[PDB]
């Protein structure tokens, strides 16, 4: 993200969400969590679309 | 922890 | 004839058949049909 | 040879079929003994969902155009084959005539109803013996004027004449014999709002020229001398009654009317000014 | 500005409400200054309507862009 | 309906309102949840197919 | 040099007339000829 | 009804309005009385007529209801007024040029 | 709900798939269909000898379908034909015929 | 150190639909997506000029209410002025088993007082046309003596012009607009066409399953001068068991059963829940924001100030627990409930508090349909497709 | 809209408290909780009605009939 | 020559009205124009 | 097999005409009558056949005979299978491709 430095290999900047759902999440973590959610939805959709063809 | 919606009286009493 | 009402000026026209669709006194072609003059029963439930 | 299916109730047999049709159940039933007359009812709305006899008739045709995966050589060979078979029917004149008439009507900004009435009139005339020519321009202009007279529309002869140069006289003869054709196959008030639209006048002057036009039609004297001059002198009086200034030169050059004619009618009109007041 | 030419031939101003009620197309007329010349070879010797253009609402060409609150209530358009 | 359990016979109990009422021990072979899910109900028109449908 | 960065073009002019005049000049207006062009 | 509100909506609001119900013991039910429709033994007839007068909006209160039916010595049909200003329940608002006439059967 | 028939009722067993011979097509058909028009010139009934004449099947319930009689809910249909003056090829066989042209002589036919 | 720019506010990274979500940070992303999808179909008030428009299929709620846990972005989205839902007192418990699998129990007395009741406006537009000027469709009242192909519906509600005046209560299979088409004697001659002689019916009736009160009827000439007529009928749709409801956290579900006040659990103070949901919704879906919105909505309902429900702020759960503790209730949202049938105290305290809910377009009255011997298609002679065409 | 009659839970009459409520807000300039404490509402079931009401009839009356 | 038969207006009127009327923008492009969803304000 | 298939039978000479029970036409409002696509294809086969017979009866331009022969071959080919690769696609006057029998037997939710 354009909010960190370059060549940063720290775990926080690379996607680690150290906060919990009880105290909320930071923007740079909510964005990655949104990426994981959309990826989950797309993966489930593809798995179903292929599951139907396999079933037939 | 609540939305401050009385800013009209504060701005009218401050300006 | 049947009672009609003008769109904008809301005047009572009551024009008959073969009179096209146009208000008198103004050129608004939107003519209302007006509500029925009989009672309508309703239930509060 | 017969082929007419008539539904009757063999149990009732007391009257011709006075039956009821149940569409939700798909049956037809006698409304007396309650006995069904037919099951499995067909629909007309459902077959229509996927989809002109009045003009094209029963003729069928299909286009040939290029395909998704095809060569341009085959598209030309198929179109040239239809170009050699186009002489088998003399219906090329109807599509071209309707195309040019479509261009003229689309150029005159007339509604589609006048277009369909004019196309229907040209289809009624088409290629008869009493026409005997007119070089395709006069039957088109006269057909447009006929479709205008049928749809309660008003278009002056100088307007279509301004569109098509039909030399007036031959236009009048072709329009007369065409009217005889229409009679063998068995109103100036509308002009006022049009010229009031050409001058941009309020509604009170329009309806005032309407009452003035009707009253002047009832008073007689001069009778008309063509209704156009009665219209322009009526609007001229109704506009000289108010204060909106146009004078006689501007209205004479806009509506294409002679100044001496609107003053000649304004004289006797001013003489009959008495009984023309609406309020 | 937006306008409507009826069937009889009268053309008047159009409002989006009457446009929705009469199933019309909210468009405006377009004219072009068409110039013609005749050369005879460099020897040298009109506001024509070209078509209508649909106008988006709340735009500099629509009537509603300059309207106020009470004016929108007069034209029966929600603010 | 990807299971042979997804289509099963049932005993009709006439109840008012407009929703199909059923026990929750049958929603697992149907893979259903009570959130706007519609189902289909077919009726046999013969005694032979009704008995064969009840014994199988 | 800062002032040269202020070049603009003229916007489209909206005819404000009563429409019926222009719309009368559009279609049939009983006025032909008035200009010699392709008249042979 | 020229109001901007719906008709059955106003009927619902009128249905939610409370009324006095003291001597309701000796008022028979609608099904128990042998007359057709209603009579002075089963129900109480009320009515409402509102019309906007000046430019300021007029407010229709529950006190605007009047009793046009005989009570035979009962004390029901009176709109319960529990406001400190002496105004009934705000049923609806009306402007100049809108009428509202209805008859309710309590 | 259809009308009773006296023919013996049996099930459908063996199904044979084959090509339609032109002689059998002419023996099954009942009409020639020469007019490309749909309905009659009077804009009603049928063209009689055209694309949809009473010699074929019919719909609209009211019509009787001349050559079966009965009704549309009973009419299986009837077949016409088109006798061409120039033989044409079938799409689904264009390849196969070609293969035959590569399997047999083009003169002595051996 | 080399920060060249700074973000105005992080909450602006969300779109319009996600801006309505209260505390989306404390909620998982797919629930924010599901709520962002359900926010495009909830009932509400889109504009104020709906009284002078003829829109097709409209739904205007009776008592639209603004939420308690509001987001600042709503101030820019005109949500407080045009809300699309109502705040309902909600308890989270496993009552009589009618709450399982996203099922909800709604108070009947609250429904009778006008809770989540909405209006539906259906517009039927008809138009007469002329083919070749010779055949002209005319709006008129068809007579049962000379009109062929007449529908079995009643024609007593039509006037002399062939229309229904507004205010007349209409039901299904009722003709709203009467239109007849001229026919030729030698064109069909089917059945009794040689006896009726006159015209053929072609009216546009109301839907088979619909009913209501005609709201407004207007007649106008269109572009080419054809006299068309638009009709608008209104119908109040009382919330039924089969109706679906959603919230602002991806929680969606229909009503399980409706009970009355004496049949609903109640607290020691006397507040009856208007809606109870199944606990098993929460852990699986991992929507913690649904509880935080209920708690902060309770604190907002007690203190009288709408709580700020922005995504990225400094508001924590402990502060809301303290603010609720200052009002006398339990800081964790629990409250001692009593049974409705026996009046006995429940062993486990119930999470009880108001929550903003929305009503979706999906309703049972537009879904239930049964077919037993109906119309067949013309091609395959099989049952048709569609509920309006009585399909199987 | 236009002041919901009764309440959606307890059932107490609140329609006669709107005019006073606004009157207490525009005249005494008190807070919302103080005004709701002066009207007599002691349960939040009622409080959500007046507190979360969106009066849209005012925006409906500005249209000419 | 005539100015009413040379410059036509139904090409521009039919082109703009047809392109803004149908989903196609002339199949190249489809689904460009959609009916406005008036379910609520946020929709 | 002699009793079922012949290479001479593979070449089309006479064409069967299916009844309207296969291609049901519609007469809506008595003035808006719609005919199926196969009906239009049969009309094309008739126009191309009669045209070819007329061109082969009087005279022989040798080129118009091949153009009419390829035209009839195109109408029969598109009648059997309109979606043929390497060949132009026949389009109806409404703006949609011609619905053939193969299209009724090929795509999903069809006859099978
Ligand atoms: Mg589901
Ligand atoms: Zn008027
Ligand atoms: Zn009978
Ligand atoms: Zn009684
Ligand atoms: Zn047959
Ligand atoms: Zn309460």
């Amino acid at each position: 993200l354009p909010h960190f430095s370059k060549d940063d290999y720290s775990p926080e900047s690379k996607g680690f969400v150290e906060n919990s759902y009880l105290r909320g999440l930071t923007p740079q973590e909510f964005f990655f969590h949104a990426m994981g959610g959309r990826e989950g939805l797309i993966d489930t959709a593809v798995k179903t679309a292929e599951t139907g063809y396999i079933q037939r | 922890f609540i939305k401050r919606d009385r800013m009209r009286r504060n701005f009218l009493r401050m300006r | 004839t049947l009672k009609y009402i003008c769109a904008e000026c809301s005047s009572k026209l009551s024009l008959s058949r073969t009179d096209a669709v146009r208000c008198k006194d103004c050129g608004h072609r939107i003519l209302l049909k007006a509500r029925t003059k009989r009672l309508v029963q309703f239930e509060a439930r | 040879p017969n082929l007419n299916i008539v539904l009757t109730c063999p149990e009732c047999k007391v009257y011709p079929p006075k039956i009821v049709e149940r569409f939700s159940e798909g049956d037809v039933v006698c409304a007396l003994c309650g006995l069904v007359l037919s099951d499995k009812l067909v629909d007309t709305r459902s077959e229509w969902r996927t989809f002109n006899p009045l003009l094209d008739g029963n003729n069928l045709s299909t286009r040939i155009g290029k395909g998704e995966t095809t060569d341009m050589r085959f598209t030309k060979e198929l179109n040239k084959a239809q170009g050699k078979n186009v002489m088998d029917k003399k219906d090329n004149e109807v599509q071209a005539a309707f195309a040019k008439i479509t261009m003229l009507c689309d150029a005159a900004e007339l509604p589609k109803i006048v277009k369909d009435c004019a196309k229907e009139a040209y289809k009624l005339c088409h290629d008869e013996k009493t026409l005997k020519g007119k070089s395709m321009e006069s039957i088109m202009a006269a057909s447009i004027l006929i479709g205008c007279r049928r749809a309660e529309v008003a278009r002056t002869f100088k307007e279509i004449q301004s569109l098509i140069h039909v030399k007036t006289k031959e236009f009048g003869k072709t329009l007369n014999i065409m009217k005889n054709i229409l009679r063998g196959k068995s109103q100036n008030l509308t002009y006022i709002p049009r010229f009031c639209s050409h001058l941009g006048l309020p509604m009170q002057v329009t309806t005032s020229a309407e009452y003035t036009a009707k009253k002047c039609k009832e008073i007689k004297e001069i009778a008309g001398k063509s209704p156009i001059t009665i219209a322009v002198v009526s609007i001229y009086l109704n506009i000289l009654l108010f204060q909106i200034p146009i004078t006689a030169a501007k209205v004479g050059q806009t509506l294409q009317v002679t100044e001496g004619t609107i003053k000649s009618g304004y004289k006797i009109l001013y003489e009959h000014r008495d009984k023309l007041v609406d309020p | 500005k937006p306008m409507v030419n009826e069937s009889d031939g009268v053309t008047h101003a159009l409002y989006p409400q009457e446009a929705r009620l009469r199933n019309l197309t909210y468009s405006s007329g377009l004219f072009v200054d068409v110039k013609k010349r005749t050369y005879e070879l460099k020897y040298e010797l009109g506001k024509v309507f070209i078509g209508r253009l649909p106008i988006m609402l709340r735009s500099k060409n629509c009537y509603l862009s300059e309207a106020t609150e009470s004016d929108l209530y007069k034209l029966k358009e929600c603010p | 309906s990807l299971h042979k359990m997804s289509m099963m016979a049932h005993r009709v109990k006439v109840i008012p309102y407009s929703t199909f009422r059923l026990n929750l021990s049958v929603t697992s072979p149907y893979n259903a949840d009570f959130d706007g899910d519609e189902m289909n109900l077919h009726v046999p028109q013969s005694e032979e197919t009704r008995a064969e449908l009840s014994q199988l | 040099r800062n002032i040269v960065k202020l070049n603009n073009k003229e916007r489209i002019t909206t005819l404000d007339e009563t429409v019926g005049v222009t719309m009368s000049h559009t279609g049939m207006s009983m006025r032909s000829d008035n200009s010699n062009f392709l008249k042979v | 009804n020229t109001t901007v509100l719906a008709d059955e909506f106003i009927a619902h609001r009128l249905g939610l309005i409370p009324l006095q119900s003291m001597d309701i013991e000796q008022l028979e039910y609608s099904r128990d009385c042998f007359c057709e429709d209603h009579c002075d033994k089963c129900s109480v007839v009320l009515t409402l007529q509102a019309f906007g007068e000046s430019e300021s909006t007029t407010n229709v209160y529950s006190k605007d209801l009047v009793i046009v039916s005989n009570l035979m010595g009962r004390n029901i049909g009176h709109p319960i007024i529990q406001d400190k200003e002496g105004n009934g329940v705000l049923i609806c608002k009306l402007r100049k040029g809108q009428e509202l006439k209805l008859t309710c059967v309590a | 709900g259809q009308q009773y028939s006296s023919a013996p009722l049996r099930t459908v067993k063996e199904v044979q798939f084959g090509l339609f011979s032109p002689e059998e097509v002419r023996a099954i058909s009942v009409a020639k269909i020469r007019f490309p028009e749909t309905m009659d010139e009077t804009q009603t009934r049928a063209k009689i000898g055209g694309l949809n004449d009473p010699r074929l099947g019919s719909i609209d319930r009211n019509l009787k379908c001349q050559t079966c009689q009965e009704g549309m809910n009973e009419c299986p249909g009837h077949f016409g034909h088109i006798d061409l003056a120039k033989p044409v090829f079938h799409v689904g066989f264009i390849a196969k015929i070609k293969k035959v042209c590569e399997c047999v002589c083009m003169h002595c036919g051996k | 150190t080399t920060f060249t720019h700074c973000e105005i506010h992080p909450s602006m990274i969300l779109g319009v639909a996600a801006s309505i979500i209260p505390f989306p940070d404390h909620n998982q992303s797919p629930r924010n997506t599901y709520q962002s999808a359900m926010g495009k179909q909830a009932m509400g008030v889109f504009l104020t000029n709906y009284n002078v428009r003829m829109d097709t299929m409209a739904n205007i709620l009776y008592y639209p209410q603004k939420p308690l846990g509001t987001t600042r972005a709503m101030e820019y989205l005109k949500f407080r002025e045009l809300p699309a839902g109502q705040n309902a007192i909600v308890a989270i418990a496993c009552y009589s088993g009618y709450n399982q699998e996203d099922s909800m129990i709604m108070n009947q007395s609250s429904i009778d007082r006008g809770l989540f009741r909405s209006l539906f406006f259906r517009s039927y537009m008809d138009q007469e046309k002329k083919y070749g000027m010779s055949i002209t469709e005319t709006f008129e009242k068809p007579q049962r003596t000379n009109t062929l192909r007449m529908k079995h519906g009643t024609y007593d509600k039509l006037d002399d012009d062939g229309l229904i005046a507004p205010g007349v209560r209409v039901s299904g299979e009722d003709v709203i607009i009467g239109k007849t088409t001229p026919i030729s004697p030698d064109e069909e001659e089917l059945g009794q066409r040689t006896a009726y002689h006159s015209k053929r019916d072609a009216s546009t009736p109301l839907r088979s399953t619909e009913n209501g009160i005609v709201d407004q009827v207007l007649v106008t000439t269109n572009q080419d001068g054809l006299k068309f007529v638009k009709v608008r009928v209104r119908t109040t749709k009382i919330p039924q068991i089969g109706d679906k409801f959603a919230s602002r956290h991806g929680q969606k579900g229909t009503i399980g059963i409706t009970y009355r006040r004496e049949d609903m659990p109640f607290t020691a103070e006397g507040i009856v829940p208007d809606l109870i949901i199944n606990p098993h919704a929460i852990p699986s879906r991992m929507t913690v924001a649904h509880l935080i919105e209920c708690l902060l909505s309770k604190v907002a309902a007690l203190s009288g100030n709408e709580g700020d429900a922005s995504p990225f702020t400094d508001i924590t759960v402990e502060g809301i627990s303290k603010l609720l503790r200052e009002h006398g209730y339990q800081s964790r949202g629990f409250e001692v409930m009593y049974n409705g049938h026996t009046g006995k105290k429940l062993m486990a305290q119930i999470f009880f508090g108001p929550t903003y809910y929305q009503r979706l377009r999906h309703m049972v009255d537009d879904k239930i349909h049964a077919r037993a011997r109906g119309p067949m298609q013309v091609l395959t002679r099989q049952p048709v497709e569609g509920r309006s065409r009585d399909g199987g | 809209m236009i002041v919901p009659v009764r309440c959606f839970s307890c059932g107490k009459v609140v329609g006669d408290k709107w005019e006073s409520y606004l009157n207490l807000l525009q005249e005494d300039e008190l807070d919302e909780g103080t005004a709701l404490s002066r009207l007599g509402l002691k349960r939040y079931c009622c409080r959500r009605m007046i507190l979360t009401h969106v009066d849209l009839i005012e925006k409906f009356l500005r249209y000419n009939p | 020559f005539n100015m009413k038969l040379a410059i036509n207006a139904k090409t521009i009127t039919s082109g703009l009205k047809y392109a803004l009327a149908t989903g196609n923008w002339g199949s190249s492009r489809a689904g460009v124009s959609q009916v406005l969803n008036r379910y609520t304000y946020s929709s | 097999n002699e009793v079922f298939s012949r290479p001479e039978w593979m070449i089309l000479t006479c064409l069967p005409v299916p009844p309207p029970p296969v291609r049901p036409s519609i007469s809506f409002n008595e003035s808006q009558r719609g005919e199926d696509d196969l009906t239009f294809k049969l009309a094309d086969i008739l126009k191309a056949n009669i045209s070819l017979e007329t061109l082969e009866h009087n005279g022989a331009p040798h080129h118009a005979i091949e153009e009419a022969e390829s035209l009839l071959q195109f109408h029969v080919a598109t009648y059997m299978d309109n979606d043929i690769a390497g060949q132009p696609q026949a389009l109806q006057k409404s703006g949609r491709p011609v619905k053939s029998i193969r299209a009724r037997l090929k795509g999903k939710e069809g006859r099978i």
